[PDB]
């Protein structure tokens, strides 16, 4: 069933619809919630939003922060100006199955192949249930963080090998994601070690423990590249986890801002609570037509599934030359602040992707980025036709939050500058 | 992502939350060695409570032990040593209803491994010997999901399955009485736990 939630806080003056978007011959129901353009729903494009974990809400990325509202210590709502609905109507959906509000009895997504099939169902069903926001032939965009660098790769190559979609794919943006393994895992000492724009936070012995450990990680993610088995992928993650995060994670530093120390709950931000407790209440639930009784931010079952799955060291990145080669624009950006999917990891596997002007891209040189909002040089690009990388200064794993009118100007940019920063 | 570091503290949130450590394990202080990757097939993976359509786990699955000395009386890997798998269900015939609770799915002895301390492993099946041969989850309709759970032990040096107590039948594990299982046995053959995994699995 779908409802108009407007009686909440949110985003008044703004048509939105919560509720789910079933695939009941398979018992899966979609939670999701929509947000029309501030300005013309009917001139802007769409954009569908993803958190990572694997596991993780969207209702995050909505809340916390780019929606239209975040929300206070006595759980009322406040208004975000520099929401990503400003000119654009924004789709928060809660997947796989079982995060957040959407859920199933029966079955359940274990890698994120599967979790491609699923998204591109529940798209089928949306276009068609809401034929207002392709009719008008808006563009529509993918975005998602951390975790998505693995989803929207794989995300959008489901989505275009159908010749029978309701509906196009302009471009996906990536933040602070973990696409290529191989690649990445080869900047984390660096990052944690003086090297990345901030002051080492690991002692010398520490920093010389994960160069060691480093080429016998690299091989096993290598193993998993090759074989993509169980067998391979899963000891690879093990190994490389101990050996380059682990360190870190000891000294009781945030995996998502090297700045902070991790306080809180089980994701280092002791504010998200906050809007855990406000989905929670007896009169949010309904409004909202939730089917279920307890919300969490993360499920951390989805994410052992995953894990244990091997889906975390899997060469997804391959997608993104297809991609690429079919001319569909991408965007990866990263905060310089995170740690966990760094900036160092994200510019290094961008620069070095086989595609049809990986020459061209790496012969561009990195210029400055000027915030069109705020007239601030916001970071470092680098693009060539219709691939930009771009280093987001002070921003963390969650970018929007630290700087949110930077993050505004750049999805901006993108979205109605012709996907070129 | 920051849940995905530490393998040891991931799998004791899960046997905790899926009351492993009290129904099957009966030690909520177990702290596992390594980490049971088991499979039946690329798109079968039992991954510490997925759930499995139950044509799948049709015949026995395959099994890989990655040891990590880092996770950790304590468990030393050697060359001597032999592993026990087993699989048990605890919810038989329902998590409610047990009076056929922790029904013997699968029972394997004398397995050897191929093979700062780190490895991945499989088990070389040559030589093993199966007392209680595989059978796959056949959860009564409507009884609701059951838990199927993989345990690897190490078997006391020298000591072959020949001489482990028997296992009268599956109901009960043979004990009779409700409730148990894994747990009676393991202890009364001096089988020391080393890892474990497990899935979920339904008849609607
Ligand atoms: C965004 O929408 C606002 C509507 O108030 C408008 O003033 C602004 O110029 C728009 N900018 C775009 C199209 O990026
Ligand atoms: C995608 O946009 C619409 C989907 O509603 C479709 O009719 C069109 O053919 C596609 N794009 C084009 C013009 O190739
Ligand atoms: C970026 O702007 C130019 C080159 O793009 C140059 O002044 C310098 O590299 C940067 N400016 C700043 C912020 O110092």
């Amino acid at each position: 069933k779908i409802k108009d939630p407007k009686i909440l806080g949110i985003d008044p003056n703004v048509t939105q619809y919560t509720g789910y978007l079933d695939v009941e011959d398979e018992d899966k129901h979609f939670f999701f919630w929509t947000f029309e353009s501030r300005n013309d729903p009917a001139k802007d494009p769409v954009i569908l939003w993803l958190n990572g974990g694997p596991g993780c809400s969207s209702l995050t990325g909505l809340f916390f922060e780019l929606g239209p509202s975040s929300i206070g210590p006595d759980l009322k709502p406040i208004g975000n100006p520099y929401s990503w609905n400003s000119n654009a109507t924004v789709i928060f959906l809660d997947q796989p199955v079982n995060v957040g509000f959407s859920y199933s009895g029966s079955s359940g997504v274990s890698n994120t192949v599967a979790a491609g099939k699923d998204v591109y169902n529940f798209l089928e069903l949306f276009f068609d249930q809401f034929p207002e926001y392709v009719n008008k032939g808006q563009d529509f965009h993918i975005a998602g963080e951390s975790y998505a660098g693995h989803y929207i790769p794989v995300f959008a190559s489901e989505i275009l090998s159908h010749k029978d979609r309701n509906f196009n794919l302009t471009s996906v943006l990536i933040g602070n994601g973990l696409t290529d393994p191989l690649t990445q895992y080869n900047y984390y000492e660096p990052m944690a070690c003086g090297e990345g724009g901030e002051p080492s936070v690991l002692p010398s012995e520490e920093c010389s423990a994960m160069e060691d450990s480093l080429e016998r990680c690299l091989g096993l993610i290598e193993s998993c590249y090759d074989s993509q088995s169980v067998w391979s992928c899963v000891p690879a993650t093990i190994y490389c986890n101990n050996a380059q995060l682990a360190p870190y994670q000891r000294t009781g530093r945030n995996v998502y801002d090297i700045r902070k120390d991790c306080e809180g709950g089980n994701l280092c931000y002791p504010t998200l609570q906050d809007i855990d407790d406000y989905l929670n209440q007896d009169y949010v639930k309904e409004a909202v037509g939730a089917e279920v009784d307890h919300y969490e931010s993360c499920n951390f079952d989805i994410n052992r599934n995953f894990l244990f799955a091997g889906d975390w060291m899997k060469p997804y990145h391959t997608a993104v030359t297809d991609l690429l080669n079919q001319d569909l624009p991408i965007l990866v950006y990263a905060g310089d602040k995170d740690f966990i999917c760094n900036w160092l990891g994200n510019k290094a596997w961008t620069d070095v992707l086989p595609w049809k002007y990986d020459e061209e891209f790496a012969s561009q040189k990195v210029r400055n980025w000027t915030a069109s909002i705020t007239d601030e040089v916001a970071g470092e690009v680098k693009s060539y036709k219709h691939f930009t990388y771009l280093r987001v200064f002070n921003g963390g794993h969650m970018v929007p939050f630290d700087v949110p009118e930077n993050a505004l100007s750049m999805v901006n940019e993108w979205i109605h500058g012709g996907f070129s920063l | 992502m920051n849940q995905a570091i530490d393998f040891a503290q991931a799998s004791i949130d899960s046997y905790k939350k899926h009351g492993i450590l009290e129904d099957v394990i009966h030690d909520t202080s177990f702290q596992p060695s390594g980490i049971l990757a088991v499979e039946y097939s690329s798109s079968a993976p039992v991954a510490m409570g997925n759930t499995l359509p139950t044509e799948k786990a049709r015949s026995k699955p395959q099994f890989q032990f990655t040891f990590n000395k880092q996770m950790q009386n304590a468990y030393v890997p050697q060359d001597d040593d032999l592993f026990t798998l087993v699989m048990t269900d605890p919810d038989a015939p329902s998590k409610t209803d047990h009076k056929w609770s922790e029904f013997c799915h699968l029972v394997e002895c004398d397995l050897k491994l191929l093979n700062t301390e780190f490895f991945a492993s499989e088990f070389n099946t040559k030589g093993s010997n199966t007392l209680i041969e595989y059978m796959g989850p056949a959860p009564p309709k409507g009884s609701g999901p059951h838990r199927y759970v993989f345990l690897l032990y190490k078997q006391p040096k020298g000591v072959d399955s020949s001489k482990f107590s028997k296992i009268k039948d599956r109901p009960n594990w043979g004990y009779g009485t409700p409730a148990t299982g894994v747990g009676k046995w393991a202890k009364e053959n001096n089988l020391q736990l080393v890892a474990s995994n497990f899935f979920y699995a339904e008849t609607k």
